[PDB]
């Protein structure tokens, strides 16, 4: 298959470059889904090699930009073929490998990536659950990157949270909204020289959104879940010392939990939920 | 008394072709009985491959998985524990303990078992276990450059359990102990 190429490992970089490009001439449309993605990986592995070369190869920022252009396009001719998860997600990979790899316009490629990502997302992710998974996704890579500036991480940030709101599905809107507070957070930019946002008012508005979401559900299970959910993570913030988290506001949903929990139906479900809220409970008094 | 093999993050063939051959000589069938899979195979040849190891495989869906027929997300009891699986794409941040904790709480497990970084991980926090198994073809990741493969294996016996962490570093395999028991 194309897991040939992962069998070719020249000690010299250049000698790599060559290969790759000879595999992937050499590569009708359906065979494609499983033979370009190994080519974009070794891509993505070749411009580590070539940053591990910076102090003795003049040319190593050159030659990353070649290797992004080469997995764009590789990428793309998977589009194509009418595909839209595995490229979304090739793409979001390449923001990641191009955001640690600090060459010339790093940060654009990066960006670049990003925005491909989204353009699939918009336009071709048409099922709820491919929905919740690619933003899901999305918002888990950003997260971990360090290569934008302020002016670049804006936009990403509220791209994130506005696909948060717009899922169809209120349970799945509540998960995703609160799942962006981790980029107000501990999402980093270069502005703050690679230090986490720790946007701890921002981070309150994502939670506080959630809830008033999670309010909009009228399956009652599902509404109690998202506010244990949400609970857990007002604690998880807290014990990450944002100074935002009140007691005032743990104790509000802990009650309104209490509240509600004895109305649902027996089930095996609502086992579940109570012993989800009654290890959140033991968490905060033993710690 | 009960030999559970932990594995996932193969990534074959995306990032690798095939496990390397001295894990593949480690691993021998009718010696395991129980193999509890993170995902990322990602096709079914892996999944085929696994079959040959043991009879009961349970496996939970990785980002680069083809098969959407794999759960999210898995609890499983074996003897006195309660074991999570899960992936780890769906953590987030990845790999971060505090986000481990929450699913842990939601899952209600005493172990939870997840993957995604490629960096295998065994740890005790709050008197439950979290493992990482690694990734079994050591496949790259954008965010770690010093890919050990790796794979688990948990000696389940009573109310403890022993877990074995086997680590290819050149061609030598080396075996570490990591021991838990339920509060
Ligand atoms: N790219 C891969 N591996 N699979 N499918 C791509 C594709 C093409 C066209 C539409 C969609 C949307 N799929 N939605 C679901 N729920 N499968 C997905």
């Amino acid at each position: 298959v194309g897991r040939f190429i992962h069998l070719l490992r020249s000690e010299d970089p250049d000698q790599q470059y060559l290969i790759l490009n000879t595999a992937r001439k050499h590569f009708g449309n359906q065979r494609i889904r499983f033979t370009l993605p190994p080519l974009v990986f070794a891509a993505y592995q070749l411009a580590f090699r070539y940053k591990e070369n910076s102090k003795v190869d003049d040319k190593w920022e050159k030659k990353c930009q070649k290797i992004f252009s080469f997995a764009h396009q590789t990428i793309s001719a998977l589009i194509k073929a009418e595909l839209a998860e595995l490229p979304l997600r090739l793409f979001l990979q390449g923001a990641l490998a191009a955001g640690e790899i600090g060459f010339e316009n790093h940060e654009t490629v990066a960006y670049e990536f990003m925005s491909q990502a989204f353009s699939l997302y918009e336009d071709e992710i048409s099922d709820s659950k491919a929905q919740l998974a690619a933003i899901t996704l999305i918002i888990g890579t950003f997260e971990r990157m360090k290569c934008f500036s302020e002016e670049n991480h804006e936009p990403l940030r509220t791209q994130c949270a506005l696909a948060a709101s717009k899922l169809l599905k209120k349970p799945d809107q509540g998960r995703a909204v609160s799942t962006c507070a981790h980029l107000f957070w501990s999402g980093r930019n270069t502005d703050k020289n690679g230090e986490e946002l720790h946007g701890g008012k921002r981070v309150m508005e994502c939670l506080k959104k959630a809830l008033k979401i999670a309010n909009q559900c009228m399956d009652p299970s599902l509404q109690v879940q998202l506010f244990i959910e949400i609970l857990n993570r007002y604690i998880y913030f807290y014990e990450k010392e944002n100074d935002a988290v009140t007691i005032q506001v743990l104790n509000q949903l802990i009650q309104k939990i209490r509240e509600d929990l004895p109305n649902l139906e027996s089930s095996e479900e609502t086992e579940q939920i109570n012993k989800h809220f009654h290890n959140t409970l033991e968490h905060l008094r033993l710690r | 008394h009960m030999l559970v093999l932990v594995l996932g993050d193969l990534h074959i063939p995306h990032r690798c072709n095939s496990l390397p051959a001295k894990f593949k000589k480690l691993l021998v069938p009718g010696k395991i009985q129980h193999i509890l899979c993170t995902g990322n195979l990602c096709t079914k040849e892996s999944y085929d491959y696994l079959k040959t190891l043991a009879g009961d495989v349970h496996i939970v869906r990785g980002d680069f998985d083809e098969n959407l027929n794999y759960p999210e997300q898995k609890v499983v009891t074996v003897g006195q524990f309660k074991i999570g699986l899960i992936h780890g794409h769906q953590v987030i941040p990845w790999g971060d303990m505090a986000s481990l904790a929450l699913l842990q709480r939601q899952f209600d497990v005493d172990i939870l078992i997840s993957g995604h970084t490629h960096k295998f991980e065994a740890f005790e926090h709050e008197n439950k276990f979290y493992i990482n198994p690694g990734s079994a073809t050591g496949a790259y990741n954008a965010l770690e450059t010093n890919i050990i493969p790796s794979f688990v294996l948990m000696d389940i016996q009573a109310s403890t359990v022993v877990t074995y962490v086997y680590q290819l570093i050149g061609d030598d395999v080396k075996v570490e102990r990591i021991e838990y028991k339920k509060p």
